[PDB]
């Protein structure tokens, strides 16, 4: 193939004509030519087969030579996804003169301008297409080992703990990576694949997923109503080498903030994000990375999708629990709300391997088009299809800068953009949902003895495959079984649900099976069933959610669910400190006091050597202010005056944090 | 209590080489996390310390880096 | 009495808006830096544009439009090899020149992990594991 | 600003500001410091003074704390805490603070203003903390003494290179030679900025001063110049580390059958190696320098550190190294601003080599193998200080003798210091001896090294030369100019000029005379090499040629002279001018 | 009572202006005191552990007797530690093995510090002189 050759749209519809010719609906190839947010996931679909007869060089930004005040820029006017087809942009500024902040931001942020003057890079450690290598030397970066809280490690032994043949021992530490660690993880993309979901079956999950997400609201909010969490993080590549997200948002003013996003709606921003590798306790040694999303798609993210990513954090006894408070009886709010009378319930738990990084393209089009259905007042369409573009080109399939040097990511979610979480939500309820379809279709169905479950399978492959448009009725009551039958709970990707066990007996019902289906020819991996759990009863609660176990304990006068932590995690913060400055105990009470609030519930666990590792941390707290006040009795002459740590050390403080009060 | 004593004493070990900037010298960092994350993913007893011995060698490896002869001194 | 609240009240806005005016002049003034800073890289990294092929292969594009891509691999003075082991670099860049992406390129430089420069000479099959690891191999174009 | 007390080791906030040095002090050692001296002024974290605007009183005697701030007894608050109270003065750590009785030794040390010779034989018999310390502040009086020199207002300028100065009357004029470095300074009525640094040297004839400056800017009349002063930094390092014998030779490889010179050296080279460190003592040209030579032979997988207090004697160690050491592995640092002519023959400023020259100043901050210092007396506990703060080693050598001239110490006037005082490593010579120790003269001939076992040195020298007629007297006064109190003798240097035909073997003999300024002479005079008697001890000539100007205290230190005498190789004639002085050594009349 | 608040407040005060001093001298000092604190807890911890190989070879550090490469432990591998002296010598060789690690290791290669190969014949009180000491035993383990 010619290698300058990118509007691939002639050869598309050859295909389309020549394979899939009787295919009722119609294709338009470009994805900019759609009706609305369901002909968008048929083409975008339908491209992801047709793309992987392509060459895989004609993809990406698409650059053009332009001018600033007689001096010659490259810089990318379109893109040419995959999925998307050809998306050219509508504000093309050849022959500028002046560059404000705005075009400044956007020309310093597209990597037009670094692939186009970077050495063309040849890298055999991956099998990722690699663009280009910026510097002259790839960098290579490492993981230094944890730093040891010694004094905590002799307390801990002189209590009797880390013995032979205790339950209670130190798994969790801090590994250490060698050079090639970074793009060795870098290198897991190759477990994504181009996988061409089912096109009948998903115009159906997704009205089933949006019926989930029917309580929440949201749409485009100014500049000047965007609540930023914390400022002081890096932002992305092109911009960490002078500032902090801080420097930014104060830099640009409110409107030409809004300008950025309103330009974002009519253009295609391509960004490089940064590949860094955390430095955090961890109980295997493979290296975790996370991507630093440059913050020309964070600044719009943010303000794009912060309406509805405030109201699903704000609504309690859902089912995306995010933001519901593990603390103050809000566990047991969450595992009586997940208990929505189901007839004969059985909790079941489910991992997806490898999630975030074998996340097929079409199911994180899916998320971002179920997460942008509320737009259906403050934006046009055109401008929800280039939001769609912006954040398939920022987030799904973008420029990875991983050690000096830019490689294209070919799919899965990065783990730092501003909905990812919530996108990985989406994401979650969809598989849930397709493993209940595919399980309610796939019985015998002379067998379905519930003469009203049978006219429901009936009626559901009529709702697929034969029928075009939406049908709401259905779709209602098909939810409301869902939600009878197959009550959820998810955390992103961490899931429960309270399936009647009758119901997936006969087949009913999405059981354990179906779900390693569904990931088998959806998500591409295959979730073997060692890793994915089944509570057969209810006074002992989900197995584990969201890596905190669950405990039934009696409270007050009542019984009350108790969330507690692996009881070596603890043990394992609090021996291995990430900063050095974090060995010294006495100026970190303030960390045990958080490390005892998390671990308090291990006191009520019937074992003993789990209960001991609170008694543990009230006693160290307690003689870490006694060396405390030694020590500033000793350096100055007199002691605090106000001194106020007498309740950090009682067990009563710990135990209000966890009471229905407040 | 001698099995989880090893696995701390690794971490303390590797945390002296770094700060000796071994960091450098790319084949031997290589081999000093690859004996760090083994023993510290180690349940055998002796397994730890036949690898802590092979981690250890490291440090005495550097003539003019440490002064052994000094900090074994207080004893 | 009232007099001295008022004043003090006074004092406290004066030396709070005194306090946002540092604040915004600051602001102002960095702002400022970060917009020389960003003209400055991009005026450099256009000095490093290789403005005859690349001006060739644009001048020959269909609207002008080459996908990204492309425009390091047909334009690229200096390609930078990155190889794992002897067993692959036997197979990608064996000798003095090789062929990649249709262009013929010469070596010009090999250095190891650490960044010590290994002659060519030295990487040989009972050699190998002596040698700090993956070798970034930079070449020129001919 | 915590640390630990200079006179116990405790930990400690207060800092006796009236010492030049300000000194940490814990809280029963300030106490005891500002009850009996003069020093009343401590400073805290924050100084102790009467906070509040309309006061001055300093004196921690009588100051109230109260509130956050410290106030005087006028200024008092309705609340308040003596500082100076119950034995003790009011500071961090306070509970923890142990006393010591030494608090007469530093008191002594940090009162007195460095003249008496009482001061310094305090400043060597002390703790190893009060050594240091009393090194620092004599450095820093020092310092502030060269501070209050005039300044030199041009007049006229005679040539492009030429200058008439005036310096200011009511401060003594310093001295003119190439040590000395000034800053200029041109008042147009604004812009007083620096206009170059300036070293000044007196002219051959007339009120004129040649000038060499780092800028070449034309000098007008309003340009003056104002002497700079070095700010002496604070030293840790001890001036001896602790002796640790070794059982066996550590960090050292012998190597069989070096030469044979180096036989009897060989026993010494082994007791280097088995110490920590060690002293070697002698008489002048005794091989004391090539001793080290040798031993940087004996062990060539060694990275040797030479250093010396002098600029000519590290020259002269590294012409001994390239006459015996193999080349390629000795370099010879010198400073950036290396005022003064250095030896270039080997590859100059290389750190990294094996064989590495330098002076103690110019010391880089670095770890080596066995390090020798070379002419200890020449040094004081600031040089010691540095040199083992910047080099870490795990083997010294310590070599020089004490019968020679000591460092100037340019504050010490009335009284006259005995040899043992003059720093930590003679001190060690002379109380328990040497560690190795060698005397048999294979400088000088016979005659020259027969008078100075007459001299000083009761008489133990057995050297191994015979008469060789090449040592002559003379007795004649001459004239003395007194220049910058820098004398020169004209005359002297006539009969020099005259006699250098009838000899002419001695056409390329050394001029040796003290008086930096009649060295300086010498050069225009008759062109001779010519060398001062401090920055020679180390360095050695075929044929010398030395002059004693003045019958002063400095120029007839029998140090001075038998240091001066003992370089020469084969010959020298001396003309004298002390009667009793000439009449005490045996040469020919003339 | 307002005196009384007054004074309350200044002592709030001094009690925050005790506590962030006594948090930032304790940082300080903690983390301008890490390059020897971390060495010597390692080697408190080295005589905690009390294991034989471990004390085996930091007995031998302290006598020069450091190995030139990190120790192995599959079978027939290599391992290079200088012996500097002739009494570091006497304790760990007997005959062709080498007590090392609490193992044994079987000796092929002693070279001295001018690189030729010195055969263990040669290697004799006597003769012990006559060597330029330093030597490099190449074993391989058993
Ligand atoms: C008010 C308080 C205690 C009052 C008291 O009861 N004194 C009685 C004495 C008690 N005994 C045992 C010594 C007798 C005194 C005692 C120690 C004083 C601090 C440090 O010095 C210096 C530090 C730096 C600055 O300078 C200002 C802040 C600091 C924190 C000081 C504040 C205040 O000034 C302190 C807390
Ligand atoms: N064993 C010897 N054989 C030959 N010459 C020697 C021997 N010992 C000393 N010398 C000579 O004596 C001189 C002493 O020099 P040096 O050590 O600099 O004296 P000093 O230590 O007094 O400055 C050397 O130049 C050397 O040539
Ligand atoms: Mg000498
Ligand atoms: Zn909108
Ligand atoms: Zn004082
Ligand atoms: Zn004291
Ligand atoms: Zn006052």
């Amino acid at each position: 193939w010619d290698l300058l050759k990118y509007d691939f749209t002639e050869e598309r519809l050859k295909l389309f004509d020549r394979y899939f010719k009787y295919w009722d609906q119609t294709y338009h190839p470009n994805c900019v030519n759609c009706l609305d947010d369901r002909c968008i996931l048929h083409c975008a679909n339908f491209n992801v087969l047709f793309s992987t007869v392509f060459p895989p060089t004609s993809f990406g930004p698409l650059v053009r030579k332009i001018f600033v005040d007689g001096v010659p820029f490259v810089v990318s006017t379109g893109y040419h996804f995959r999925e998307l087809g050809v998306v050219h942009n509508q504000d093309v500024n050849l022959h500028s003169s002046r560059l404000s902040f705005k075009e400044l931001l956007v020309y310093a942020a597209d990597p037009a301008m670094h692939a186009a003057s970077g050495n063309l890079l040849l890298d055999k450690r991956t099998t990722c297409f690699s663009v280009a290598a910026l510097t002259n030397n790839v960098a290579f970066q490492t993981v230094k080992p944890g730093n040891f809280n010694k004094d905590f490690y002799d307390f801990a032994v002189s209590k009797g703990f880390f013995k032979e043949g205790s339950s209670v021992e130190l798994k969790h530490f801090f590994f250490a990576q060698d050079g090639n660690a970074a793009i060795s993880d870098y290198d897991y993309y190759r477990y994504n694949l181009p996988t061409m979901c089912d096109i009948r079956q998903l115009l159906f999950v997704v009205e089933v997923v949006d019926k989930y997400f029917d309580c929440y609201d949201g749409g485009c909010i100014n500049a000047n109503q965007v609540i930023v969490n914390n400022l002081d993080k890096s932002a992305g590549f092109p911009f960490n080498k002078w500032g902090k997200a801080r420097l930014y948002y104060d830099s640009m003013s409110y409107e030409d903030q809004d300008a950025l996003f309103a330009y974002t709606k009519r253009n295609v921003i391509p960004t490089i994000t940064q590949m860094n590798l955390k430095y955090a306790i961890s109980a295997k040694n493979r290296a975790r990375t996370v991507a630093g999303v440059s913050i020309c798609s964070t600044m719009t993210n943010r303000q794009f999708h912060q309406k509805l990513l405030k109201s699903i954090a704000a609504t309690r006894g859902a089912t995306v629990v995010i933001g519901t408070s593990k603390f103050y009886g809000g566990w047991h709010n969450m595992l009586k709300t997940v208990y929505s009378d189901v007839e004969n319930p059985h909790l079941m738990g489910w991992d997806y391997p490898k999630c975030d990084r074998a996340m097929p393209n079409m199911l994180r089009i899916m998320a971002s088009l179920v997460l942008a259905r509320k737009h259906t007042t403050c934006c046009s369409l055109s401008h929800r299809f280039y939001r769609l573009a912006n954040e398939c080109a920022q987030v799904l399939s973008e420029m990875v800068m991983c050690g000096g040097s830019l490689y294209v990511k070919p799919g899965g979610t990065s783990s730092g953009d501003a909905t990812t979480a919530y996108a990985n939500s989406v994401f979650n309820i969809c598989q849930a949902v397709t493993a209940n379809v595919n399980a309610l279709l796939s019985t015998d169905g002379n067998k379905i003895a519930d003469k009203y479950v049978r006219n429901l399978q009936h009626r559901l492959y009529e709702c697929l495959y034969r029928n075009r448009d939406v049908d709401t009725d259905f779709v209602n009551e098909f939810y409301a079984y869902l939600r009878k039958h197959f009550s959820m709970m998810i955390l992103s990707d961490d899931a429960v649900v309270c399936f009647n066990s009758t119901y997936a007996s006969q087949g009913l019902v999405a059981s354990i099976k179906n779900f390693k289906s569904v990931l088998y020819y959806q998500n591409n991996v295959f979730m073997s069933e060692a890793k994915c759990w089944t509570e057969t009863d209810l006074t002992k609660g989900p197995h584990e959610f969201c890596s905190q176990h669950t405990m039934l304990v009696k409270q007050g006068d009542d019984y009350v669910y108790l969330p507690y932590p692996d009881p070596s995690r603890i043990l394992g913060a609090g021996c291995f400190v990430d900063d050095i400055v974090k060995t010294d105990g006495t100026l970190m009470i303030e960390r045990f006091v958080s490390l005892a609030i998390d671990a308090y519930p291990l006191t009520k666990h019937p074992n003993q050597e789990y209960a001991d590792v609170f008694h543990l941390y009230l006693q160290y707290i307690r003689k870490l202010h006694d060396e405390l006040t030694g020590h500033m009795l000793d350096m100055y002459s007199v002691m605090l005056t106000n001194d106020n740590t007498s309740r950090y050390w009682e067990p009563e403080f710990y135990e209000a944090m966890y009471t229905p009060h407040t | 209590s001698k099995m989880s004593d090893v696995k701390c004493t690794s971490v303390v070990l590797l945390s002296v080489l770094q700060q000796l900037r071994v960091e450098s010298s790319s084949k031997l960092w290589a081999q000093c996390v690859q004996l760090h994350n083994d023993i510290l993913l180690a349940k055998d007893t002796t397994e730890a310390f036949e690898k802590m011995v092979s981690l250890l060698s490291v440090l005495l490896s550097m003539q003019g880096a440490v002064d052994i002869n000094k900090l074994c001194e207080e004893m | 009495d009232r007099d001295a609240a008022m004043q003090r009240k006074l004092e406290k806005m004066a030396d709070q808006a005194m306090t946002q005016m540092y604040k915004q002049a600051r602001s102002e003034d960095k702002r400022a830096k970060v917009t020389s800073a960003m003209q400055t890289m991009l005026f450099t990294m256009l000095r490093k544009l290789d403005n005859d092929a690349l001006n060739n292969i644009i001048n020959n594009a269909r609207d002008g439009c080459v996908p990204l891509n492309i425009i390091p691999l047909t334009t690229a003075a200096k390609l930078m090899v990155v190889i794992p082991d002897y067993n692959t670099y036997k197979n990608t860049c064996d000798g003095t020149t090789f062929t990649y992406a249709s262009a013929l390129w010469e070596i010009q430089q090999v250095v190891d992990a650490d960044s010590k420069i290994v002659q060519l000479s030295e990487i040989s099959m009972d050699n190998s594991p002596n040698l700090a690891w993956p070798l970034i191999v930079t070449a020129l174009r001919a | 600003a915590v640390g630990a007390c200079v006179l116990c080791n405790s930990q400690t906030s207060l800092r006796c500001g009236a010492c030049i040095r300000r000194p940490f002090l814990c809280c029963k050692c300030c106490y005891d410091h500002v009850i009996s001296t003069s020093h009343k002024l401590v400073l805290s974290v924050n100084p102790y003074v009467c906070n509040a605007p309309g006061c001055d009183v300093t004196d921690v005697t009588q100051l109230y704390l109260g509130g956050m701030s410290y106030y005087c007894k006028s200024h008092k608050p309705p609340i308040s805490f003596p500082l100076c109270a119950n034995g003790q003065v009011f500071g961090l750590y306070k509970n923890t603070c142990v006393g010591s009785d030494n608090v007469t030794d530093f008191n002594a040390i940090a009162t007195c203003d460095w003249t008496n010779a009482g001061d310094y034989i305090l400043a060597n018999t002390c703790t190893e903390r009060l050594k240091l310390f009393a090194a620092e502040t004599l450095k820093a009086t020092e310092e502030t003494f060269k501070l209050s020199y005039g300044i030199a207002t041009v007049r006229e300028v005679l040539s492009d290179r030429e200058l008439h100065l005036s310096w200011e009357v009511g401060k003594p004029r310093p001295p003119l030679n190439r040590n000395y470095v000034f800053t200029g300074y041109r008042v147009t009525k604004n812009s007083k900025v620096q206009i170059g640094e300036y070293t000044f040297e007196k002219g051959d004839y007339g009120d004129a001063v040649v000038y060499r400056g780092t800028t070449t800017y034309k000098l007008n009349v309003g340009d003056y110049f104002v002497l700079t002063s070095h700010t002496v930094m604070p030293l840790s390092a001890p001036t001896l580390v602790p002796q640790e014998h070794y059982v066996r030779i550590t960090g050292l490889y012998p190597t069989l059958n070096i030469s044979d010179e180096f036989s009897s050296n060989v026993a010494n080279y082994q007791k280097v190696g088995m110490q920590k460190y060690s002293t070697l003592q002698g008489p002048p040209g005794t091989g004391k320098s090539h001793f080290a030579i040798g031993l940087a032979l004996y062990y060539p997988s060694a990275r040797i550190v030479y250093t010396a207090c002098s600029h000519a004697a590290v020259d002269a160690l590294c012409e001994k190294a390239l006459k015996y050491l193999p080349i390629d592995k000795c370099s010879r640092i010198i400073p950036a601003r290396a005022r003064v002519e250095c030896f270039d023959k080997f590859k100059v400023n290389s750190t990294l080599e094996q064989y590495v020259f330098c002076t103690v100043n110019a010391l880089p901050e670095t770890t080596a193998d066995i390090v020798v210092f070379d002419e200890i007396s020449m040094a004081t506990n600031y040089d010691l200080s540095v040199v083992n703060a910047r080099l870490r080693a795990k083997h010294y050598v310590y070599i020089g003798d004490p019968a020679q001239l000591p460092a100037p110490r340019t504050l010490l006037t009335k009284g006259t210091l005995e040899p043992e005082y003059f720093n930590s490593v003679c001190r060690l010579m002379k109380t328990i001896g040497p560690d190795m120790f060698l005397g048999t003269c294979r400088r000088c001939p016979a005659e020259i090294v027969d008078t100075v076992s007459a001299l000083v040195y009761d008489n133990k020298l057995k050297a191994h030369k015979d008469k060789s007629a090449q040592c002559f007297k003379m007795f004649y006064k001459g004239v003395i100019t007194h220049d910058v109190s820098s004398a020169i003798n004209r005359p002297q240097i006539g009969v020099v000029r005259e006699f250098l035909t009838r000899n002419p073997a001695w056409r390329k003999a050394v001029f040796i005379s003290p008086y930096n300024s009649q060295n300086a002479v010498a050069s225009k005079i008759l062109g001779l090499p010519t060398q001062t008697v401090d920055s020679s001890q180390g360095s050695e000539y075929d044929y010398v040629i030395f002059t004693q100007t003045t019958e002063t205290a400095h120029s007839c230190n029998v140090n001075r002279f038998n240091v001066a005498i003992t370089r020469a190789k084969v010959g020298i004639l001396c003309i004298m001018s002390d009667r009793d002085l000439y009449d005490k050594l045996q040469f020919t009349s003339l």
